């Protein structure tokens, strides 16, 4: 036999999934995302006041890049396009002592606020490198949202668009 | 009349008869099944619930790598790498993530340094030319996921129905209140409603070699469970 | 605006990319994946419904066989042979259950009688020595089932639990309404939740060798459905 | 009664057809096409004989395949409204067109109006003989039996429901 | 998406599942079933006053036994003890047909009465060989219960214990 | 209930047999005899399997007869109350085993108290080869099948109409 479950589900997300993307990023271009989640058809994915972060960003040469190098996460609607009014977590990289913040209540750190993100929506990682340091890629990092192993870390919510009837008022 | 216990990758509550132990797939990658659980003669039923209950997974797996004359020291490995607890400092690890074996001499082989992401290694020894020996590194880049059976083969389907990766299984510490491992889902089985655990992943897997050095058993899964006697 | 329709194990509705076609696991039985079909960029949903809705499928293996100068004339099989609609009479089977092509003479080879339950057969020619042979008898002694995919791989689980053989389909005459297939079913599947029937078998399968003489396809697969447009 | 009961075939003056290539499920081998003043009808279930053979007078590939379509006018093929999507490799003719159970129906039923097409495209993949139609044939119904069904035809004249049936 | 079913399904046995059982027989020997079928656990399955079977049994040399041989299915309940009251299915074997009468409704062939199997109960297929004929053997033969495939012909009717109220009226 | 539906044959114990020579109608091949406590049944038609081979395995010639024929105590045919007068060259065996068609019903019904006979006459006029038993074979019911009819038995005890039923 097996349990009901609802629709709510409790995940974590990372770097190797499908529908996220990615792309290696050069020195001095913080235009340039290194990482674009993307929403999903048929799927809403809900993220709290705060949940954590893994933003593991390493050189080619598995270092940690510079800690003038700075993270920003940003909600997108469609269009591809930024928006301002709707932005999570403006940080530097050179505040989070990966090893420990993967796993210690207090360095871990949370988001600003909440978020939704509707079947089409875009979610950007830019990334601030001063210039003149040394170049980014991705295999060689990682990347995460939640803790939903964990006790007392919070993680994402997905729901499916089919199971709900405020569908309407949250497409609202 | 419930009860908590605890299962393992031998024996135990089942006598290594209702449990088997397997390898996996690699050449074309598929979510295989490594290990099983089957009801024993006597329980009434078995209870897991993510969220509540534990887990632990330690997988290594094996390779095999001659010497030379003018040895290099220095190996690669096709199966990434990473600390398990914090650092990559194989005093203060919470167990190795490499172990190694020369087998002309049955003895040991310690570690001096390891090229990190590289997934290379630097050994402290020197081994001799057409000299084996055998590796046992930890196992990253995989998935997991549990299912049922309903007593021939015919599943329910499955516990949860996203996955889980073992570089992250690697990294959250163990043995810790809290940072412990509650995964989700929530089910029973009764009397031959096996449960089978499923991998994916492009490498091998190892339980066994009968040379390995530490206490017979290469990898291990263990876990909480809570039982109606 | 709900329209009966058919599908293949060739393009058709797919253009040959939102479907593919896949041999099984041998050496160790696995109820293995040899055709999928992707919702393509167009459809609403489709439906099946055993009990409703037909099913047609015509499964052929592959092997290899030489000549002698003192050649046999006789071959044995390790692929059990059953008629399809009655008799073991070639002329009169509906197909035929053995098909065979000389490839050094690039010609067929006619069969004179068939060691029935025996899983041998006779010849009406006479190979040659080093002379090379194509068969395709059918495949029996095989399961078979559904399942569905939820876009990635996450298994909703299957369609109907039980499975089905394949002497036995074979044996129910196709082509005859009542004695028509009719499973067991009831599903949906919108864009991109692609279905994959499931094989679980000792022996290959073929769809394909490009020497096969009647017409491209040695097997096939081919089904009935009711779409929304 | 101006109902008459009929079954068609190839070698008629308004059916049309054409020879096919491998390869090319757009050409359709065979096109009705609505006379003036003769409206036909169709109901949910009719025979048909999809003879398709070779030059060489063999039934091409199984793996072949035929779909039955309507079309409006201006030579437009159309999706809401289509019959009998099926294989070749499928239909046992010599028995087919005898027996009641190797018979094949329609999905649904079907009307032509005076200038309305229809036709009858063929899908053969790839890697096989083209098509021939002088060596081909076809049918849609068989009247004279008693078990099976057949086409009704009717002349627009003698009707006053000739404009709803125009709609 | 999966619809939903019901606890009753309809399936069609044969001598290649683990919960039946078979052997060989030799000549002149009734009592020596050939086929045993046996109640799992957590299931009960039922069969309506007709359903076909196939009754295939052939020679090691793949060909039919001798009309004189007779077929007699019989239920059994517990204690592997044959059973009078309760039996189906008293019928030669020179009369089926094969060929046919595994397809056709004329030649199709259904039981005398219905039945219904517990949790653990037995049903043997007897074999009367009238004497000095070839041997039996069943990996050469085949047998069936049901036609659920089709859409005139009966099949076997499985459920889990578990999904009734009336259960305990079924135990007794 | 008390009713049950079986079908009869050679092999066993109540019927008797014995080998007939040529030209001989008045020995019967087959003697079914009423055993005590045990009625039995026979609708107005029901399959009869009529095999009456050789000592070489062959059915006897087509001028071959069969009469069925009811008997009272005393050994004794009758008249009035008769069944199944027939050829033998007629049946089809391999066929009729299993066909409805090729079936064969009887003419009437029939009933066979605790103690009352009956026996199957055969007619082999002449020139022909004697009759065995061992080579041959009988029936009178299909109770395994569905489309046919078989035999009736009932056990005398589990009734008040016993009287009636002896009258």
């Amino acid at each position: 036999n097996i349990g009901n479950l609802s629709a709510e589900k409790q995940i974590s997300l990372y770097d190797g999934q499908p529908f996220i993307s990615e792309q290696d990023v050069a020195a001095g271009d913080p235009n340039t995302p290194a990482l674009t989640i993307e929403g999903p058809d048929g799927y809403v994915i809900a993220v709290d006041a705060g949940t954590p972060i893994a933003p593991e960003f390493r050189d080619s040469n598995g270092e940690k890049l510079d800690p003038s190098t700075r993270v920003i996460v940003q909600k997108c609607d469609r269009q591809g396009n930024p928006l301002g009014d709707g932005i999570i977590f403006n940080d530097t990289l050179g505040r989070f002592n990966y090893n420990k913040m993967r796993t210690d209540p207090d360095y871990m750190r949370k988001t600003a606020k909440s978020l939704m993100v509707d079947e089409r929506e875009i979610v950007k990682v830019f990334v601030d490198v001063p210039d003149g340091a040394n170049g980014y890629d991705a295999e060689r990092s990682r990347f995460t949202l939640g803790d939903d192993t964990s006790d007392f870390g919070k993680a994402v919510e997905i729901v499916d668009h089919d199971d709900l009837t405020e569908g309407e008022t949250q497409a609202v | 009349q419930t009860q908590e216990y605890t299962l393992s990758h031998t024996g135990g509550l089942l006598g290594s008869s209702k449990v088997t132990t397997a390898s996996n797939q690699t050449a074309p990658q598929r979510e295989t099944a490594i290990i099983s659980f089957e009801v024993p003669r006597k329980f009434s039923e078995i209870e897991y619930v993510g969220q509540r209950d534990a887990t632990r997974f330690v997988p290594r797996t094996t390779e095999e790598i001659t010497g030379t004359a003018n040895d290099d020291t220095v190996v690669q490995l096709q199966a990434n790498i990473q600390p398990i607890a914090g650092e990559e400092d194989m005093a203060d690890q919470d167990y190795p993530v490499v172990v190694a074996y020369n087998v002309t001499q049955g003895a040991q082989v310690e570690i001096a340094d390891v090229n990190y992401a590289t997934d290379e290694v630097t050994l402290a020894t020197d081994p001799a030319d057409g000299d084996t020996v055998k590796l046992w590194p930890i196992m990253g880049d995989g998935e997991v996921q549990f299912r049922l059976v309903n007593q021939f083969g015919q599943e329910e389907g499955r516990v949860y129905p996203w996955a889980t990766p073992l570089y992250r299984w690697h990294d959250f510490p163990q043995l810790k209140r809290g940072r412990e491992i509650n995964l989700h889902g929530s089910v029973t089985w009764q009397e031959n409603e096996t449960v089978e655990v499923l991998l994916d992943a492009p490498q091998a897997i190892t339980w066994e070699d009968a040379d390995y050095p530490e206490g017979q058993y290469v990898s291990t899964f263990e876990q909480d469970v809570e039982i109606t006697l």
